RNA sequence: GAGUCUGCGGCGCGCG
């Protein structure tokens, strides 16, 4: 095409790794960069489905505010580090996967120390769970689920073992979203929008992958306006 | 708000959120119904407003109203003066228009 | 000739004609030198066309800035009715131009209390602060100036 | 009210009567004492400062007018009241840096 | 309690914590007890000039 | 469908006339009513295309600041009232329609006095154009076009007749948009959104028609994310 | 291969 259609949003992409991805799209009519950017943002953080540590159970620990001997880190610092663990399952059959791990003695407990599960993968290997000294006994069972958005440990309250402690759900693989609408010049009229939205991802999915899922959720919702009543 | 009630709808998630931030501020007596709360906040001379760009409210009531404002006379001082080259004075040789 | 359309009445500009900066409002022709013709301008004239009107263009133009539509015009010729034409003044020509001043970014507005200020940006009704009901605000004043 | 009246903006009705003609240029009323006056209206005149001075008739044809009632509005009157600039809805908040 | 820095602001955007609220956050080597907003400012500066430390 | 898909936004409609039209859609996940409602609002006011008085020509009038004898209103007050005229054509073949009207004597000129045009309709009948006294001669030709947004009379400068005067273009068929997101109950989780947006229209187009065009412009823009570069 | 000549001193008011 040549006139109004060839003059189409030049979708440009700049992505390094699977964490950062800038996305520029221009030109846009009046105030559309903002009309597009904010919904995409609201989707990119709540809609994108993922996996987060739902609950944990240290064998000798009863409360979340306890400390384990031979272990530098406190129960709270550890459950904190677990929220940082990014797991990636391969299919619907895996709704709730309980990862198991037990390490003793003078060793550093990394996320690769968890006994491998058939359909689940751990992309956060070197994540540091704890530092064990001597006579350091650490046996725990950390639950993992697939959900959407953020769920306070208070909202769900998981109880595999009566003494287990729930943890805050961090389900979006996208940490932060950012969009700017800078003015762009197109020969004739100076009043134009340029929308560039930068997306950050924990690694599970990519910025481009997330953005596409986002636009889809919006599109799927735009069709829900079909049958009147 | 009266026509709002009859026309068919109540309060927004937006309208409630701003209310939270509002009672945490000290503009509405905690414990009252948003209907009653919004009234108390409206009486303050402030109402809830959405950004228009994002559609999200603007955290915190903002006042709005009918303010009489006038436009001022545009002198030839307004209609800007930009000069490249031009006239010059007869005795002093400085630029003048 | 393109600059002589609006100047429809011989000399005067026609009423109801959009005058933009730099257009001729009224034409006039005086003489080129102080007392003598020009030796270098004599050769140029003769090369393309010696018979060139010696009279110089001194026409009332639209001064940079703005003009609008011409609404009224006044011309006092030789046999003056009851007017006072100054000496030397052969005749005068008034041209009344009018123009709607839509509010633009340059303009300044202020309320009766004292808040004075200029318009920085004309936002599209599309995204400026809107009320629960669709009614959007007209102007947004900066609190800090109070 | 007073400002437009003591100033000579709006055109007021001398004595009581009825309206005969309502032109965009003149309003000739018919008072009840049996007289009728044509009131021209400064159509569009050049103010010293270059502002518009027009008198816009506010009275319809055949209208019993009270003594001292506006027949036409001055350059800046709404309804016999002084009016400069306009009543606009306004939000008192900060924007980007505008 | 928020692990990574980002962690703290997402909860904000989701309506769990106001920016002016007092929470705990894990930064580079310390468990610091500072509000989200304060942490956000830290970022803006740290971003303005890449030498974060 | 039965489970998650049958549980789909129930698009309900309540529209009276072509001016008002409420639109309810529920349930929605978390903070989506706001994610959908605002973009649609920003589109509904800026983007929708329509009709407005583009130019006018009074037979004896030469400029915009003149006054016509036997006519109370001034050319300016009249061309102003004309911007208030809402016309509605039925098909693309009508790009520029010139409405003609001429009335004389002791009569009030309303918008229904325009000689009817085959494919064009005037829903702004009783609009008051002028008051004619006696010997009141008013014959004019007001141009009408289909466009988008706001076009200053200065920007287009229409010249059907050399002495006609252009008028400001008002192309948004919508005066105001309003949306509310009230909490709705779905058996299991109480945190849900319900988006009901009320749209007002001058009559040219309907609330429903506007909404649809709106959702389309948003979808058309979501596809502009196709070719990276 | 264009360039002359006019707009000064003061007064008043208004903006910043």
């Amino acid at each position: 095409m040549l006139d109004s259609k060839l003059k189409a949003p030049v979708f440009t992409v700049r992505t390094q790794g699977r964490e950062y991805g800038e996305f520029v799209l221009e030109p846009l009519e009046r105030g559309f960069g903002v009309t597009l950017g904010n919904p995409l943002r609201r989707i990119l953080l709540s809609s994108i489905p993922g996996t987060a540590v739902t609950s944990v159970y240290i064998e000798d620990v009863l409360h979340e505010f306890s400390t384990i001997p031979g272990v530098k880190e406190d129960v709270v610092e550890i459950i904190l580090n677990l929220k940082e663990l990014v797991v990636r399952f391969l299919n619907p059959s895996l709704q709730t996967v309980t990862l198991l791990l037990k390490a003793e003695g003078p060793k550093e407990v990394k996320a690769r120390d968890f006994l491998p599960v058939a359909d689940v993968e751990i992309m956060n290997p070197d994540l540091h769970i704890a530092t064990l000294e001597e006579g350091g006994r650490l046996n725990m069972e950390v639950r993992v689920d697939r959900g959407v958005g953020y769920v306070p440990a208070e909202k769900h309250g998981i109880k595999d073992r009566i003494n287990a402690i729930p943890v805050d759900a961090v389900f979006s693989p996208v940490r932060r979203v950012a969009f700017q609408v800078e003015d762009t010049r197109l020969g004739q009229r100076t009043d134009l929008d340029k929308l560039t939205l930068r997306i950050w991802t924990d690694g599970s999915v990519t910025p481009l992958e997330a953005l596409n899922q986002a636009v889809e959720i919006l599109r799927e919702h735009l069709t829900y306006f079909s049958n009147p009543q | 708000f009266g026509k709002r009630k009859g026309e068919g709808f109540g309060v927004d998630k937006r309208e409630v959120e701003v209310l939270r931030r509002a009672e945490k501020l000290g503009l509405v007596t905690p414990g009252k119904t948003p209907e009653e709360q919004l009234k108390e906040l409206f009486l303050q001379g402030k109402v809830v407003l959405y950004d228009g760009r994002t559609g999200e409210p603007i955290e915190g009531p903002i006042v709005v109203g009918q303010m009489f404002i006038m436009k001022l006379y545009h002198m030839v001082e307004d209609k800007m003066h930009a000069r490249s080259t031009g006239p010059y004075s007869l005795i002093t040789q400085q630029p003048l228009g | 000739e393109a600059a002589l359309r609006d100047l429809d009445e011989e000399g005067v500009v026609r009423i109801g004609a959009e005058v933009k900066p730099g257009d001729i409002l009224v034409g006039r022709t005086s003489f080129k030198g102080e007392s003598e013709p020009t030796p270098e301008e004599r050769l140029l004239r003769s090369i393309f066309g010696e018979k060139a009107r010696d009279v110089k263009d001194t026409s009332l133009r639209v001064p940079p800035g703005e003009g609008g539509i011409v609404v009224r015009t006044v011309r006092l010729r030789r046999g003056d009715p009851g007017v006072e034409l100054k000496p030397g003044v052969r005749e005068v020509v008034r041209v009344y131009v009018a123009q709607k001043r839509k509010l633009q970014v340059g303009d300044k507005l202020a309320n009766r209390h004292g808040n004075k200020g200029v318009v920085a940006k004309i936002l599209p009704v599309e995204d400026m602060p809107h009320l629960p009901d669709g009614t959007p605000v007209d102007v947004i004043l900066n609190p800090l100036g109070v | 009210e007073r400002v437009v009246r003591d100033s000579l903006a709006a055109l007021y009705a001398e004595e009581d009567g009825e309206v005969a003609k309502v032109d965009g240029n003149r309003i000739v009323v018919r008072y009840e004492d049996g007289r009728l006056v044509e009131y021209p209206l400064r159509r569009f005149y050049r103010s010293n400062q270059g502002t518009a001075l027009d008198q816009r008739p506010r009275v319809v044809v055949g209208q019993r007018v009270r003594k001292g009632d506006l027949l036409a509005d001055g350059p800046a009157s709404e309804n016999g009241f002084l009016a400069l600039g306009q009543n606009v809805l306004v939000a008192i908040m900060p924007f980007d840096g505008y | 309690v928020f692990a990574n820095p980002d962690e703290a602001l997402l909860a904000v955007a989701h309506g769990i914590v106001d920016l002016q609220d007092v929470v705990t956050v894990r930064y580079m080597g310390k468990r610091l007890e500072t509000s989200p907003g304060r942490i956000l400012f830290a970022r803006i500066v740290a971003e303005a000039v890449e030498d974060e430390k």
